[PDB]
């Protein structure tokens, strides 16, 4: 027995299905089944996504787009409101416009995370069992990678924690989930730079995991001065939480970070006979596009073409990019000097290998943001810039 | 008497033919500090619009920043506030003046009026919001010194407010 | 070499990466959080649960999997969604879009203490918190979304996050578990949203009430609640490390005992009158009394368990207790008076007591049937449930002298010639405004902190105009723009119109205006 | 105690004016410090083994006063000082992968301090870091 | 108001409901609640990967470990059995032994897949996204990439046809689950080399996707004329069902496959600067690990060792590996042939590299497979038997 | 070349690769059935469902994650 | 016919002697030829939204001879000629991801020649590969 009732269940207790039964009326009390069907739809469809996410924010009218009324309940010492205009520089007609075009709510986000999660591990499992790190080049293994590709983990946990004021200060509901699923990823990246480093030490005698050396080389490697200036002002800087999504992911990391992981990291291991990071960048970059597409989205397609604050947002959007597009080319002028400690391959690691490689960079940013903002760039003169700081 | 709809009425489509009228900078910055001093907070000279001023104040301020980027250049956007002031001057002299508050009644003053002059677009965003914080930080801190040690009686007296009601 | 190596099969477990996540963080000067706070003492705590964001994601989706599987498959095929005695059906549109909004202000206070900790490893396990707290947010709305589907009253369910907004109970809801957790001090949020919030409230709000939702049909929202909450020891658990590093710290450990109070007490202020009159009026079967749930999760086991343990360290009692259990005998049915007396304003549709309800009020509560009882029986006998009666009881109850206040903070309605719960009016006038009060610990909030606390109230934004207008402008209709969402009888037919209210003549007043 | 560790222990017997004035009582308008713990399991196939096969069996034998209680959805834990469960011993129970995280997917609720330690989960009254 | 009654359900209909519980016992009529509690457990406790498998297959007690009794109800024309001993020269004490040591019933197999199936295309939209193939090697791309690796689709293919007679013959149950896995690998396997080139295609003009180049150098380019021999003799020159799942998996796959698979186009994807191949190697190369896994303890823990018959399982194991090895150091020494079409890259496609790369795989085949069944072979004369292919 | 291609975001449908899976055999003389048949015409015919392994995967798993949700936890 | 793809239609309206008379007729001894399709649909979130806002709407509208039928945990659908279902559409009903293989998750069973064309699921009564 126990000390208090075993209650019934009204959906199979016959007498309580019963009453049941006798109380729900025989007909539907309205016809209007579609979860807040109000909402106006960004594509032809209302989504699930939207249904789930769009005005869960309780915003008042005086914050554009809200369908509330009055002031905050409670108010931070001073008078600061719970959320409100002062939070950022930029303004529009509705802050709950934006949509992430991948369409994640949690569900999706952590569904796909986790096939992710489980299939890295069914792989380590194999790629030991193969013994494939046998061919891979012991200096680029040893030097370059463990060193500087650890190194780089520091770069992507400070973007991480950049999010922090964005998740409290945002403005609405499907922004407040883009800003928090692209810091968990940015988390994840930090995360599975150091899983490869630990997985390499069980295959390698002597390969040493620890993060020591690649923290002794972000905080004080003249390769990574640049990018950790940029990170630490983007991170603790500011707290304009549209500044921080901007400078972070579509300046920033959009031309160090891809730089970095894609052109440096991921590129050069399949020239030095790496086939394990490759499994590892693959991530990484995979959610940088999906990143990309709803920064885009909130930056392009609301702020700066929003009917009545485009081009005044474009105003901010251009300083900033100013600022901090020259910050990410002196990051990248200091990261270049990397390369005089690889071995030489011809079209990758000389001159013109790394010439070519920032013009994807710079010329794919061009395509991706600036143009899209107004932002006339040189992409030649950005080039230059940086290569100043190779070593030929 | 009667309040008119929430969202849509005469006081707010007559404060925003007012607004309609600014064009400088100087202009739009006294009108909105004017407005804030006129219309928030427990200091305000008026409650007169109290269901439409911050409204109205969200169109004010939407005003204001259209000019400044029409009108200022960039640098003036991130360094000054629009009263022509150094903004790291201005979070200075404040942070100053409320750590020499003698009182939490002379602490609450200091925060108060600083948001009523200096809220965004008036001050940088950045500047504004790490100011502000410091200010909370020694409000909080002088507030809740001791928060149960005065009676509600005496509270009441050094609030200054009208007793109206007290039940049984 | 390139020939020998170890080829035994291995990969990297969470908590090998888990190991290495404190190095993460690195030492510059602006290395801070942006938030003010009083709390400066140091906070280098490890994390109970080593979550990794691979692992987060893989738990999380293996929970998510079973409970869609319960909801789209099985209990769609039962036809589980119209099992519901309508007014659980009901309840359930105001306590999963009220939970909503908790959870929802939820992931911005923890981003505030993500932001406010120092260690790397609580910095991972609040983003973790942040990531719960929008899956609690979309968990909330699948019910009500299951429920639009297929619950035979889809209004109300299909819009809250607009109609909320019409009527008085919203406002508290918006302070509770919203305002008082994310405008404050961020190192703060370890006592109230999670001492507090989730090591205390969270039980009966989103535990206990599976057992009333089982008890009226409803199989949907255990299938998700329980699943919520499934979250929340890692919550609890990370809150309660900071709460350690303040009380081992004696200049921080000079601001907790106040913290704590207050924040027990703004949580209890709402928590308790309206979950109380949510669970034992929009039941039609119960499963105990309100004041026991009240007594089991909140006096007795989260106040001996987590405060009276800490009692050993400093940590008090906090002193509105007394006040607190006052309320959790009488508040809610106070709340009940003003609920239903207001129906008009809401989006769920109420039923009065009924015989048997009487009955149960009346044994578990001795005084009931003389008080409310007697009340809500001339309110039927005047028409309160028939659309051609032109009856509303909040017109009946001023013309009784039994006005409705207020609370300029807490936004609890208060009913003084009527009340037995705590509480008794203050009316100040300050600077050319009318404020009232109603009990003393938020006086004193009010008093010391008038610039946090100027939430306009319905009476204010209300004054002078007529019930229905209020209604429509607010769009608390269904599809055929004229029948009300908002219902004071639980049956399919004579279902109230905006002209069924108009007839009543109801307009707001001021109630301070005799002060 | 098994007797005080019972949902309905104590003063939630009492009903009408008697539980009023236990409840009202001035001893009762202070918290009253418990070595108790509550964890509440939400009710699953596997929930359900453990708890027949490790709660009730292993669990009761070395921590008698464990009491639970059937709540419709979920199980009501309440016992003094510390629950404890190995996933390690209830993925042999269940017969598939099942990691310290997998236990968790229907750990519903926890009074008291809890933690993850290798395979074990506890819920304890102990307070790590302020108790020696 | 259909034509037909609307059933009234039992769990939920309250006159029904009450007539189940006044039928169903107060008690429990039977403590025994394992579902097949009499299986032998393999490890430590039961697994629910028996539970549902084992003794699925209605033998009787003629074919050894069978629980029933007498003949077929129906057998062939002529008098062939359901399931017969006339399957295979193998023998055993208990046909049932085997366990995967993956212990995959049908959900966990198709539960990993899916994840696998939903990240490749969201990695290829990122990929494409990335701009990445833009490094790649071109002549490796378009020369020996696109035609070459598309033609070892059709050894896959062909591997997974062999087990078509496999999956019917098979003596039992955990057996046919590990043949019909590996089985849905292979045809895997053929379908993403195939689903690459076709991604290829997609972003590089006049890259040609069709498979008619692969299938006619599969069909007559010396350098597969080897492997397609082998693949051939495998699929359909035999049908002894263990002789078919250890030719086709412990040795041709194991030593030819691993070769072209992971020494040749993954390998040499990361010397080439192809950043797209391994994501797809990765996939084989674990698909080949967890089918090893399998294949290693039906031939080794039960048909090598079994009690009574691992000498005389030997003795045809001896027999086959000796002929399929031969088969397959033959389709080595042809396939070693493409190396002189390749750009030349020390250590890797020199004389030198292909040399060790030969002795991981006769190496790593020799720890495998060969020691565990008493199969003596000198690795240094399989890898100089090869290497006579090898044109320098 | 190095710097210019295609960045649309495509992947490849599970008939895009069906499409080709006609041409994945190859003739050989002894490709024929193994097992005893009265029934020996031309049956060179296509699929109804276009799956491949990937797709076949995905779709079986996706019922199965209901239906045991619905048996171990409902 | 409408009335002809009842489930109960003909002889299942019959009991007793009354069916087996018709049952064993000399003329009910050899199959007859149908121009009938019958599609099962287990029932689901999915499934239930399918059935009422396309089969019941666009699907009876161009084929009047539809018969929908509550088989408590499936729908028996009954028609003249073929039935189809457009994934496309379901997917804008839905507001989620869904493929034409993601339709057939919960289409249970088919009598008729069935099969997939672009995103349309389709059971015919027609003979493809005979019928010109
Ligand atoms: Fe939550
Ligand atoms: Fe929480």
């Amino acid at each position: 027995p126990q000390s208090s009732q075993v209650t019934k269940r009204g959906l199979t207790d016959p007498e309580r299905a019963a009453i049941i039964a006798a109380a729900v009326p025989d007909h539907a009390l309205d016809t209007q089944r579609k979860y807040h069907y109000f909402i106006q739809p960004r594509w032809k469809r209302l989504s699930e996504y939207e249904q789930l996410s769009c005005y869960a924010q309780p915003n008042p009218d005086w914050i554009a787009g809200g369908l509330d009324w009055g002031d905050w309940t409670q108010k931070f010492h001073g008078g600061r409101p719970s959320w409100g205009n002062e939070s950022t520089e930029l303004r529009t007609t509705d802050w709950y416009r934006h949509r992430d075009p991948a369409r994640r709510w949690h569900h999706p986000y952590v569904k796909d995370k986790s096939e992710e999660a489980r299939y890295t591990q069914r792989f380590l499992a194999a790629y030991s069992s193969e013994g494939s790190i046998r061919t891979i080049d012991p200096y680029w293994r040893d030097e370059i990678l463990n060193k500087y590709f650890g190194a780089l983990l520091y770069s992507e946990y400070g973007l991480f924690n950049a999010h922090s004021s964005v998740g409290r200060d945002c403005l609405s509901d499907t922004i407040r989930q883009t800003a928090v699923f692209a810091a968990l990823d940015k988390v994840d990246n930090a995360q599975m730079i150091q899983m490869e480093r630990l997985f390499i030490a069980k295959l390698v005698p002597g390969f040493d995991a620890s993060t020591d050396v690649p923290k002794k080389i972000w905080t004080t490697d003249p390769i990574y001065s640049g990018a950790r200036a940029t990170v630490q002002e983007i991170w603790q800087g500011v707290q304009d939480w549209n500044e921080i999504l901007w400078a972070g992911h579509a300046v920033y990391d959009a031309t160090f970070g891809q730089f970095a992981r894609r052109e440096f990291f991921q590129r050069l291991a399949t020239v030095y006979g790496d086939t394990l990071t490759p499994f590892f960048t693959a991530q990484s970059q995979t959610y940088f596009q999906t990143t990309r597409g709803a920064i885009d989205d909130l930056f392009v397609y609301c702020l700066a073409n929003d009917s009545e604050f485009g081009a005044h947002n474009r105003t901010f959007l251009n300083a900033w990019t100013e600022h901090y597009l020259a910050s990410s080319v002196a990051a990248l002028k200091d990261f270049v000097g990397l390369y005089a400690k690889v071995e030489k391959v011809a079209g990758a690691t000389d001159r013109a290998g790394v010439s070519e490689a920032l013009q994807r960079v710079f010329g794919d940013w061009k395509i991706d943001y600036a143009d899209k903002i107004g932002f006339r760039v040189d992409v030649d003169q950005k080039v230059d810039a940086v290569l100043a700081g190779y070593k030929n | 008497a009667k309040r008119e709809p929430i969202h849509d009425n005469s006081i707010r489509t007559e404060w925003e033919a007012k607004i309609a009228k600014l064009t400088s900078v100087d202009q739009a910055t006294k009108f909105i500090q004017d407005f804030r001093l006129a219309y928030t907070s427990p200091f305000r000279k008026s409650y007169d619009i109290d269901v439409d001023y911050q409204y109205i104040e969200r169109k004010i301020e939407e005003k204001l920043s259209v000019l400044k980027t029409e009108k200022l250049p960039v640098a003036d956007l991130i360094t000054k506030a629009t009263t022509g002031e150094d903004a790291a001057a201005v979070e200075a002299t404040w942070i100053a003046k409320i750590k020499a508050a003698k009182s939490k009644y002379e602490a609450e003053r200091i925060h108060i009026e600083f948001r009523q002059l200096y809220k965004p677009p008036v001050l940088p965003v950045n500047v504004f919001l790490r100011t502000d914080a410091a200010l909370g930080t020694v409000l909080m801190e002088i507030r809740n010194t001791d928060y149960y040690g005065t009676p509600l009686e005496g509270l009441r007296k050094e609030r200054g407010v009208k007793v109206l009601h007290l039940q049984a | 070499d390139a020939l020998k190596v170890n080829r035994a099969p291995v990969g990297v477990e969470p908590q090998e990466v888990h190991k290495w996540l404190q190095s993460f963080n690195w030492d510059f000067k602006e290395n801070r959080t942006k938030y003010p706070t009083k709390y400066h003492m140091a906070n280098e705590t490890k994390e109970q649960f080593k979550v990794i964001a691979k692992e987060y994601a893989r738990m999380e989706a293996a929970k998510d999997e079973r409970q869609f599987g319960t909801l789209l498959d099985g209990l769609t095929r039962l036809g589980a969604g119209n099992k519901v005695h309508p007014r659980w059906g009901e309840t359930m549109k105001v306590i999963s879009n009220f939970l909503e909004v908790g959870e929802y202000n939820a992931i911005a206070a923890s981003a505030m203490l993500w932001d406010s900790a120092t260690a790397a490893e609580q910095k991972n396990g609040y983003l973790a918190q942040v990531l719960d707290e929008i899956r609690h947010t979309h968990q909330c709305a699948f019910i009500n979304h299951y429920y639009s589907k297929h619950y035979h009253d889809p209004a109300g369910h299909n819009d809250a996050r607009r109609t909320r907004a019409i009527g008085p109970l919203w406002k508290g809801m918006k302070r509770v578990f919203a305002d008082g957790f994310i405008s404050g001090d961020a190192v703060e949020c370890s006592v109230n949203l999670q001492l507090v919030g989730e090591a205390c409230f969270t039980n009966p709000l989103i535990v206990a009430v599976t057992e009333w939702a089982s008890a009226n049909g409803d199989e949907i929202t255990p299938t998700v609640f329980l699943s919520v909450e499934t979250d929340e020891l890692r919550h609890m658990a990370n809150g309660y490390q900071t709460v350690v590093s303040i009380a081992n710290d004696p200049a921080s450990a000079k601001f907790l005992n106040t913290d704590l109070n207050n924040a027990f007490w703004t949580q209890q202020k709402y928590f308790t009158p309206v979950l109380g009159y949510l669970f034992e009026y929009g039941s039609k079967f119960k499963v105990e009394p309100w004041v026991k749930t009240w007594n089991r999760w909140v006096y007795e086991d989260w106040g001996g368990i987590w405060i009276g343990r800490l009692g050993k360290y400093g940590v008090e009692s906090p002193a509105s207790l007394r006040d607190a259990k006052r309320d959790a005998y009488w508040a809610h049915h106070d709340l009940a008076l003003a609920a239903y007396a207001m129906w008009p304003l809401g989006f769920a549709r109420l039923a009065l007591p009924d015989e048997e309800d009487q009955a149960w009020f009346e044994a578990n509560y001795p005084g009931w049937a003389d008080h409310y009882g007697k009340i809500f029986n001339e309110w039927k006998k005047l028409g309160y449930e028939d659309p051609k009666s032109g009856f509303i009881p909040y017109q009946w109850l001023l013309a009784n002298g039994h006005d409705v206040y207020i609370d300029r903070v807490s936004q609890v309605p208060f009913i003084p010639s009527l009340a037995k719960g705590t509480g008794s009016l203050r009316v100040h006038e300050f600077n050319g405004k009318k404020h009232s009060l109603t009990d003393d610990w938020g006086e004193r909030q009010w008093l010391i902190e008038p610039e946090r606390y100027e939430c306009h109230n319905v009476f204010e934004q209300y004054e002078g105009r007529e019930l229905s207008e209020v209604i429509a402008e607010g769009h608390g209709v269904r599809s055929d723009g004229k029948t009300l969402i908002a219902q004071p009888h639980t049956r399919g037919d004579n279902l109230w119109t905006l002209e069924d209210i108009k007839r009543a003549g109801c307009v707001f007043p001021d109630p301070l205006a005799k002060f | 105690s098994s007797a005080a560790n019972a949902y309905n222990a104590g003063i939630m017997q009492k009903t009408g004016k008697a539980f009023a004035d236990e409840f009202f009582a001035e001893e009762n308008q202070v918290v009253h410090e418990s070595n108790a713990v509550v964890l509440v399991l939400m009710k699953s196939d596997e929930i359900d083994a453990i708890i027949e096969d490790i709660v009730l069996k292993g669990g009761k034998a070395k921590n008698p006063s464990i009491v639970v209680e059937d709540k419709a959805g979920f199980w009501w834990i309440k016992a003094d000082g510390a629950i404890e469960i190995d996933a390690a011993e209830a993925g042999e129970l269940l017969g598939k992968p099942f990691s310290v995280y997998d236990l968790l997917i229907n750990v519903s609720s926890t009074v008291g301090r809890a933690y993850t330690l290798g395979t074990k989960f506890t819920i304890t009254s102990e307070l790590m870091g302020l108790d020696r």
